[PDB]
């Protein structure tokens, strides 16, 4: 409106809202439909949506090729929305028990999810770096702010769908069975106002031209960088000072500096994924917890399972507190926080997060008799200090990491980058099930062994981005 | 496997709590269900549980409320049949699958393997 921020961004943060709102809305009955519509086997229906989660996660990568490799972005989102709404169109479809049965459902919800992941990872980071664009290079802080509100838009769009989703498959009836059609269908209406919207500000964008085919520029790179050094039997000057330096006979320097700069970068997120799947058990684990705890509050009831959604209204909370009051305070002196000391003062955070839930544990456990009610029965309270400091620990790591992947991404393949960081999660949520299946461990001494995990992680982050080299 | 079940004749509005033991291999490692076959139709579904016990589906019928319950140490499920009607006067089955990744729908004859011999529940 006044000045350092586009109006574009208002169909950037609006479409994200929508797109988070639909995605949720739709994945939140997913399993229901597997189970009490298609009649699947428990087994089938969890790796069914274990399987399209790691698609949707892993989805990206081919999203940012595109993008950045051909057709640039604001024509990639354009697309790929086009093929969201394509497979939420086939998934809504496939819910109508008018037509066909058993094979048609089957082969329809399939084949709109495999098209929604798709539409996904391609809408996840090429969105983000588009948002991105819209400021000029020497605004560098406007851009903190405006991926702050891109993260509290995500953060709203989840929570509504969660205090929206129930209502639309509460007692309604499609045809004579429970409406599924509609619990698929109003997702895909707000998929198409969310591309509605995003299109609408066609005008006002700053489309940027992609760079050419720069990933396979840069796997070509790559290659010839590694195949130089193979002198067996000679070598004098394979490559020095770096290991991409004599990969010079082609490739001219602008584009070593950019595979450079990506090298570096990938380097450094390296033990990200550990660190997204030790920050991922705590929304079944904490439950438990829950379940063992009082939760009538005197007021108002409180069940274990509805404490799940005090992390996205803390996270709305906290930053909007970050941004405008925390990090302006530590401004004031001459402490420097340089974006990557966010992240492992994040990843500290999350540590003591999950050390005051072992010990809050352990308070459980001391439970001893005065229906017989126990004395030390806690209360569904002192679940909020490691609810305040693993959604801190979010904020601080999520929000300064989407930022610190496009300032430090060449402009041929920022949104490479972007889908670099997105890559961690998709690593790491596969951890996360390699690991579910073995548990063998006290609740207490599980937690314990989360915390000191995740403090061996943010060492090794913290020592490794001590030698970083940032780009320039 | 070796699944077997008892039950017998009960009052107009009364109620019934089936019985099926399995004598094979464990049964956390089986999904099983229940069928229904009146004299002169065609096997019915009743209801069905889940390995774990942790997803159940009945019926559109159901008549009365039923429910079914398993527990994995000995082996043995439990249905609680509770509103029965001069109706549903039929030999209740008991069958279980092997857990596997399929797509045939958990409430359907072909979805399980072996079918234990059925109760004479009459009203
Ligand atoms: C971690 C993390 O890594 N990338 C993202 C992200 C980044 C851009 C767009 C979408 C997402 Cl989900 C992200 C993230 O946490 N995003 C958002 C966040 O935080 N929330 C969404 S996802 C969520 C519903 C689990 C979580 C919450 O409400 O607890």
């Amino acid at each position: 409106f006044g000045s350092s921020y586009p109006v574009s961004i208002a169909f950037i943060v609006v479409n994200e809202f929508c797109e988070r709102f639909s995605y949720y809305g739709m994945k939140a009955v997913l399993t229901l439909y597997f189970l009490y519509f298609l009649h699947w086997n428990e087994d089938t229906s969890t790796s069914v949506y274990h399987a399209f989660s790691s698609l949707c996660y892993f989805t990206p990568i081919l999203g940012a090729a595109i993008a950045d490799s051909w057709l640039g972005k604001f024509k990639t989102i354009i697309y790929l929305s086009l093929v969201y709404v394509l497979g939420h169109v086939f998934k809504s479809l496939g819910a109508i028990p008018i037509l066909g049965g058993k094979m048609l459902h089957t082969i329809l919800s399939l084949v709109g999810l495999s098209l929604i992941a798709l539409g996904t990872g391609g809408i996840k980071p090429c969105v983000a770096a588009f948002g991105g664009d819209q400021f000029e290079e020497e605004h560098a802080e406007a851009r903190t702010r405006y991926f702050s509100v891109f993260y509290l838009a995500i953060n709203a769009g989840s929570l509504i769908s969660t205090f929206i989703t129930p209502m639309l498959r509460g007692d309604v009836k499609c045809f004579g069975q429970d409406c599924y059609a509609l619990a698929f269908g109003v997702p895909g209406l707000l998929m198409v106002l969310a591309l509605v919207v995003f299109a609408m500000g066609s005008k006002m964008y700053r489309k940027p031209p992609p760079e050419g085919n720069i990933v396979a520029q840069v796997i070509k790179c790559i290659w010839f960088a590694l195949c130089n050094r193979f002198r067996n039997r000679s070598g004098d000057l394979p490559k020095r000072q770096h290991w991409l330096d004599w990969a010079a006979e082609k490739y001219p320097k602008h584009l070593i500096a950019d595979v450079k700069a990506l090298t570096r970068v990938l380097f450094l997120y390296i033990p990200l994924p550990m660190f997204w799947a030790l920050l991922d058990q705590q929304g079944s684990r904490w439950t438990l917890q829950a379940n063992k705890m009082n939760g009538d509050l005197g007021f108002f009831v409180l069940q274990p399972d509805q404490m799940q959604v005090l992390n996205p209204f803390l996270v709305l909370i906290f930053i909007p507190l970050f941004d405008l009051v925390i990090y302006r305070l530590i401004s004031k002196c001459r402490i420097n926080f340089s974006s990557l000391r966010k992240m492992a003062v994040g990843m500290i955070l999350a540590c003591l997060a999950f050390a005051v839930a072992a010990l809050v544990e352990t308070k459980i456990n001391g439970m001893i008799h005065p229906e017989d009610i126990p004395v030390n029965k806690l209360s569904i309270a002192w679940q909020l200090p490691q609810y305040v400091l693993v959604t801190a620990a979010e904020v601080m790591f999520s929000v300064t990491g989407l930022e610190f992947s496009y300032s430090q991404a060449p402009s041929s393949m920022k949104s490479v980058l972007q889908a670099a960081w997105l890559l961690t999660v998709a690593v790491g949520n596969i951890i996360v099930l390699v690991v579910a299946q073995f548990s063998g461990l006290a609740q207490w001494a599980e937690f314990v062994l989360f915390s000191c995990l995740l403090l061996v992680v943010c060492l090794i982050f913290s020592v490794m981005a001590y030698y970083y080299v940032p780009l320039k | 496997q070796l699944v077997e079940s008892g039950g017998g004749l009960v009052q107009p509005g009364g109620s019934l709590r089936l019985l099926c033991v399995a004598s094979g291999r464990p049964f956390n490692d089986y999904d099983m269900g229940w069928f229904r076959q009146a004299p002169g139709k065609e096997r019915e579904f009743v209801a069905s549980i889940s390995w774990s016990g942790r997803v159940t589906d009945y019926s559109d019928s159901m008549k009365g409320r039923c429910t079914v319950s398993r527990d994995n140490a000995k082996g043995t499920m439990f249905l609680q049949m509770s509103n029965l009607v001069p109706r549903d006067t039929a030999v209740y089955y008991c069958a279980a699958a092997r857990r596997r990744w399929t797509f045939k729908a958990t409430n359907t004859e072909e979805f399980y393997e072996t079918w234990g011999q059925g109760t004479q529940v009459t009203v």
